[PDB]
RNA sequence: CUAAAGAGUAACGGAGGAGUACGAAGGUGCGCUCAGACCGGUCGGAAAUCGGUCGCAGAGUAUAAAGGCAAAAGCGCGCUUGACUGCGAGACAGACACGUCGAGCAGGUACGAAAGUAGGUCUUAGUGAUCCGGUGGUUCUGUAUGGAAGGGCCAUCGCUC
RNA sequence: UGCUUGACGAUCAUAGAGCGUUGGAACCACCUGAUCCCUUCCCGAACUCAGAAGUGAAACGACGCAUCGCCGAUGGUAGUGUGGGGUCUCCCCAUGUGAGAGUAGGUCAUCGUCAAGCUC
């Protein structure tokens, strides 16, 4: 990928002789990016479940699969087995293309660009962020969208500690505070 | 409830099954392989009212 | 590990093995060898055995199907020569294709009947 | 008055009375302790009759434990009513005592206090009763 | 509202015990559940009766990873 | 539960359920492992979907309880009809009538590469004798004879009897 | 001669867990790539295939340690069969039996078959 190679070759050995590794395979390294869509209001209407799939898979190039509620919950209009979100997962060099789109191309055209969040961490070298709003990303055509629907991204590293997370992270000059 | 049907051999022997079946769920007509001691082959028998 | 969970997806079939007394030829397989032994029906005793580390096949390809080929003939081989005809085939959780389809398959043509 | 406030079931066979207490028969929490010396059942009324007695005589300072808990629910058939035709109905909750149960505790009071307070408190129960010390193993 | 039901008793339970002489075929234990497994020579009912599929002793035994008691026959 | 550690065991004793359901919720091969908590994350909140750690069955098992459940007996998917026909050694249970389990043999299948597995469903409720009448088969009988009627035999239907 | 590694068993915690140290010659694992066989209700994550550039980081194996877990006496106690007795809702005596809990303590397993490497 236009990323992948930057991270074998440059951003790997400038980990290894920051964080102080004794070993190669320690560095921390992105194992996934998954989009996950918690798609509301489908308790009455499913046109917008397979809407959810045209605008997701067109952002990463993968078809989505539709997620299901694992209860039937009182509070909200849903039962188990329902449709209600949807979801990609990234491993492969598309993994990395969809990166550095969302790095570079992706994230400066937002409302309000304050930076990201540095401690959105789980506690275990995982970085968790979310999109308030669609249209940052290009593929889609502003015109030809039914509805204004955001998505969050989850960045699953093999980071031992989130410091390692962050410091992977910002290696990617991931815009932070 | 869960009325009686007639499942009645393809074949020419007048052998014929007998079994349940929810006739609102599942309206359509049950048609399935069974063992017909007449001919002594497994053929298909076709849902008939009993 | 996935190794955990390959033990417990062969358990099933290895349990079968016994309860039924039939000679097992077990088999397992490795990112650099497979190999194939022919196990009594208690389990804790092994009548032939065969596998990438021996002499005629430790040089060369060995962790591909051809080698499955190889090893799997020659089970046969020393099976049929321990006395041992009438075995089931345990993949050990493996998916039976490719190496481990290879192997029995091997043997199948070897003069061992399963 | 004493109840378990809720339960699993609502009546109980009677049962027996056999044991010799050898749980509950320490003086645990407390320095001094009421120790029931024969068996027979507590009710809820009487324990607090002489959760009372015993109260009102330690004022201003101390504190009381009570180990007794009446949790067997008794049933009564009512007058003008024949054998038969159900168990009945709970009307009471008794707390089984074997001999050598302690019943009550009482720290922060002299021991002479102490005594005086178990005797007012041993009038209103109906089993055998006997003051302890803690005591060490 | 009340009570006066009950159904009827199952005859559940042990039917051949440790040492006893069996044929093919002798139902060794009715349970509800597998109390006992089937061990050598033991089958499982539908019901989960174990019957001796072959001719031999009972052996009773608890054994393997999860401590459940067998049935077994032996010779 | 009473029920007294084999079985059984009464009371107008103490508590709950049943008078069904499912051609898939059956068979098989393959694959998987729940509940809950915490942390991070757009709407999203105690609780929706996503990721990670713990968790190790506290979940689930059509349904009441009890006993079971890792070869999961729980969950998913593909192909299917073994929810087969004749039987059946041997048992359990038992006043009788009924009832339960079942290796194995034959015929014919399904799934699997194969060993194998499958005669319904994790198990234990979901039921009603005979008579009479109805329907489908039948090499049986057929009141002089040939038929037929009617009868018998096998399958099956009609009782909140 | 013994050791190490791997596969399969015996046994099913005195065997487990946790913590720490260590192993890469071989084995194994991570690993490389995905056209080929095959796979994802998306994703080479898993499954599968072709390999050997890299590493013992993860996992696994070995070793140590009583922190947890597990095991656990002796003595006594409770209960109890039979015979007898009392103050008989419950106990006692003779004789036979005898826990559970707890205490002292113990445990970082033991064994077998086969294959490869090494040692002697
Ligand atoms: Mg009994
Ligand atoms: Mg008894
Ligand atoms: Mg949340
Ligand atoms: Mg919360
Ligand atoms: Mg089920
Ligand atoms: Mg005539
Ligand atoms: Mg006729
Ligand atoms: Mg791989
Ligand atoms: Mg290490
Ligand atoms: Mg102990
Ligand atoms: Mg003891």
């Amino acid at each position: 990928a236009r990323l992948k190679e930057i991270y074998r070759k440059e951003i790997a050995p400038k980990l290894k002789e920051e964080l102080q590794l004794a070993n190669v395979m320690e560095v921390p390294r992105v194992t996934k990016i998954t989009l996950n869509m918690g798609l509301g209001e489908a308790v009455g209407d499913k046109k917008i479940i397979e809407n959810a799939v045209a605008d997701l898979e067109k952002i990463t190039g993968q078809k989505p699969v539709v997620t299901y509620a694992r209860k039937s919950i009182a509070g909200f209009k849903i039962r188990e087995g329902w449709p209600i979100g949807v979801k990609v997962t990234l491993r492969s060099d598309r993994m990395y293309e969809f990166l550095d789109r969302l790095l570079s191309i992706s994230l400066p055209r937002v409302r309000d660009f304050r930076g990201l969040n540095a401690k959105s961490f789980d506690g275990r070298g995982n970085y968790s962020m979310g999109v308030k709003e669609q249209i940052i990303f290009p593929e889609i055509d502003y015109d030809k969208i039914d509805a204004l629907r955001g998505l969050d991204i989850t960045l699953t590293t093999t980071a031992r500690t989130d410091d390692e997370g962050r410091a992977l992270l910002r290696a990617f000059k991931f815009p932070f505070r | 409830m869960r009325e009686l049907i007639r499942l009645v051999s393809s074949a020419g022997t007048g052998h014929f099954y007998t079994t349940d079946k929810n006739k609102r769920t599942k309206p359509e007509k049950i048609e399935i392989k069974k063992y017909d001691p007449v001919v002594r082959q497994h053929v298909i028998y076709k849902e008939a009212k009993i | 590990v996935k190794k955990e969970t390959r033990l417990r997806r062969a358990r099933k079939a290895r349990l079968k093995m016994r309860e039924l007394e039939t000679v097992r030829l077990c088999v397992y397989r490795s990112s650099q060898h497979i190999y194939a032994q022919v196990i009594a029906a208690d389990g804790g005793k092994v009548l032939a055995s065969a596998s990438t580390l021996d002499k005629d096949l430790r040089e060369g390809a060995t962790g591909n199907i051809d080698a499955a080929k190889k090893v799997g003939q020659l089970v046969a081989e020393r099976a049929k020569a321990a006395g041992v005809t009438q075995v089931a085939f345990d993949r050990s959780g493996f998916k039976y294709h490719g190496r481990v389809k290879a192997l029995a398959d091997a043997a199948r043509e070897g003069g061992l009947e399963f | 008055m004493l109840q378990p406030k809720r339960t699993k079931f609502r009546k109980q066979m009677t049962g027996h009375n056999r044991g010799l207490a050898h749980r509950g028969s320490k003086v645990s929490f407390g320095e001094y302790a009421l120790k029931a010396t024969s068996r027979g059942r507590l009710t809820a009324r009487q324990i607090e009759s002489a959760r009372r007695a015993l109260t009102r005589h330690v004022k201003r300072g101390g504190k009381i434990w009570i180990r007794v808990f009446p949790d067997k629910p008794v049933t009564k058939k009512p007058l003008e009513v024949r054998m038969g035709k159900g168990k009945g109905g709970v009307e009471y909750w008794v707390a089984q005592i074997q001999p050598g149960k302690v019943l009550y505790e009482i720290e922060g009071v002299s021991e002479e206090l102490a005594r005086e307070a178990f005797a007012l408190a041993a009038a209103k129960l109906p089993l055998a009763t006997s003051f302890v010390k803690r005591t060490v193993m | 509202t009340r009570n006066g039901r009950d159904s009827e008793s199952k005859r559940l339970g042990v039917k051949l015990f440790g040492g006893q002489a069996v044929k093919a075929g002798n139902i060794l234990v009715r349970q509800r559940g597998t109390k006992f497994h089937a061990g050598y020579g033991v089958g499982l009912g539908k019901d989960h009766t174990l019957f001796a599929k072959v001719d031999g002793v009972v052996k009773f035994e608890t054994k393997g990873a999860f401590g459940r008691k067998y049935v077994s026959i032996v010779a």
